[PDB]
């Protein structure tokens, strides 16, 4: 309805909570669309920058917890292509290293990042979901190997 | 009739003043990083 | 002792935008 | 009964065990559609493995796990040649193993354990969990004995004939030997 006014703002405010809830519920696919529906709405407006960024980095949270590596990094690719404040942005770097311990099914190293990411940005409550997921993942395919 | 050779001592000028090129390069390095951390919370 | 208060200004400002 | 079974070559896939009870079983579990139960079929004319009916593996796959693959040197998804193996028709008379030397050694390092482990415990257990098997020297397996695992690697066999009283057969380290356990073959034991 608030795209319907033409509302960017109120619009994003409304999808933002709708895409945290759908992640935090398991549905990350639609999540992560609904995150492409928000990238999209904020490129090339200087004010939504900061949002952009972290966008980006849910979007392919989400995607790593579906267990599509492949869809992450086109996320990554396509951010680093679109936004240069997402290129050297810390959570670029950070969505990089996930979706590299993700492929190496390296769950100490993806921890390993999560802390240092940490150290520097404290990740809030739902970042910890996320990642707490795509590391279930990633050790359930170890003991699916062994 | 006869000839000489010469040697080298490295002299605490370097026990000290490089070492602390390592320590003191580091350690301003954490004032900056800490710098740099608050500019990032503050700039958010 | 110009960087710490430099970090001591950083650090009020801070304060300032958290209000 | 091995006199009548269809000897067709088939390439099958390896991957991994479908769990460590299969493993511990030593067995190439394959469908009931690829090859008979309880049949003696070699791979790569070198890899003899006794096969298991299996309904968790599909038909075109073969099950290995991960000591098989380390005597072979194979990785995930590889592809194998399979086909029939009949040992008494290649060896003609030696098809039984008169003495086996096995090298033992701790699977995990930290798994150390001081406790005074029984040869003829061992040799019990063998025969028990493995009998009417062939097996090769180089041939790695798998054991859990009182809960502990261990790695038993077949460094010598001596194969021998029904009916000599003397071994006077000579104790081969090539892989071409190839022999029968029965409840009476001397296995001896040394440090791995």
């Amino acid at each position: 309805w608030y795209a319907q006014d033409q509302s960017v703002a109120l619009s994003n405010k409304c999808f933002i909570k709708c895409a945290d809830l759908k992640a935090l519920d398991g549905q990350y696919i639609e999540a992560s669309d609904i995150y492409s529906k928000l990238i999209k709405s904020s490129m090339g407006n200087r004010l939504s920058q900061w949002s952009l960024k972290d966008y980006f980095l849910k979007k392919g949270l989400c995607q790593l917890a579906a267990t599509d590596a492949v869809a992450a990094a086109r996320t990554l690719q396509e951010g680093q292509s679109e936004d240069p404040n997402f290129a050297d942005s810390r959570e670029s770097n950070f969505l990089k290293s996930l979706i590299d311990a993700v492929n190496e099914g390296d769950s100490e190293q993806l921890s390993e990042h999560c802390k240092e990411f940490d150290n520097f940005m404290r990740l809030d409550k739902w970042k910890i979901t996320i990642l707490n997921k795509i590391k279930e993942s990633i050790q359930q395919q170890e003991d699916d190997l062994l | 009739g006869q000839q000489i050779f010469s040697q080298a001592l490295l002299n605490a000028n370097r026990r000290g003043e490089a070492k602390t090129a390592l320590a003191e390069v580091q350690a301003r390095h954490q004032e900056l990083l800490k710098l740099e951390k608050s500019m990032a919370e503050l700039t958010q | 002792s110009r960087t710490a208060e430099l970090q001591a200004e950083i650090d009020d400002t801070v304060g300032i935008m958290r209000d | 009964d091995m006199t009548n079974m269809d000897t067709r070559t088939r390439h099958l896939k390896v991957s991994n065990c479908p769990n460590n009870s299969y493993a511990l079983a030593n067995v190439a579990a394959v469908s009931p559609n690829d090859f008979p139960n309880n049949i003696y079929i070699i791979i790569d004319n070198l890899f003899v493995f006794t096969t298991r009916h299996s309904n968790d593996i599909p038909p075109g796959t073969i099950g290995f796990n991960g000591n098989q693959r380390t005597w072979g040197g194979w990785s995930l998804n590889q592809d194998v040649q399979a086909k029939a193996f009949d040992l008494f028709k290649y060896s003609g008379k030696q098809s039984y193993l008169g003495s086996i030397d096995i090298d033992i050694s701790f699977r995990a390092r930290g798994k150390a354990v001081s406790t005074v482990f029984d040869q003829d415990e061992l040799a019990k257990q063998f025969v028990r969990c493995y009998e009417s098997q062939i097996f090769s020297p180089t041939q790695y397996l798998i054991m859990e004995f009182q809960g502990h695992f261990f790695d038993l690697k077949i460094r010598n066999v001596q194969a021998i004939d029904l009916g000599d009283i003397e071994p006077t057969s000579a104790v081969a380290t090539g892989i071409e030997t190839k022999g029968i356990l029965t409840k009476q073959t001397q296995i001896n034991f040394f440090k791995g």
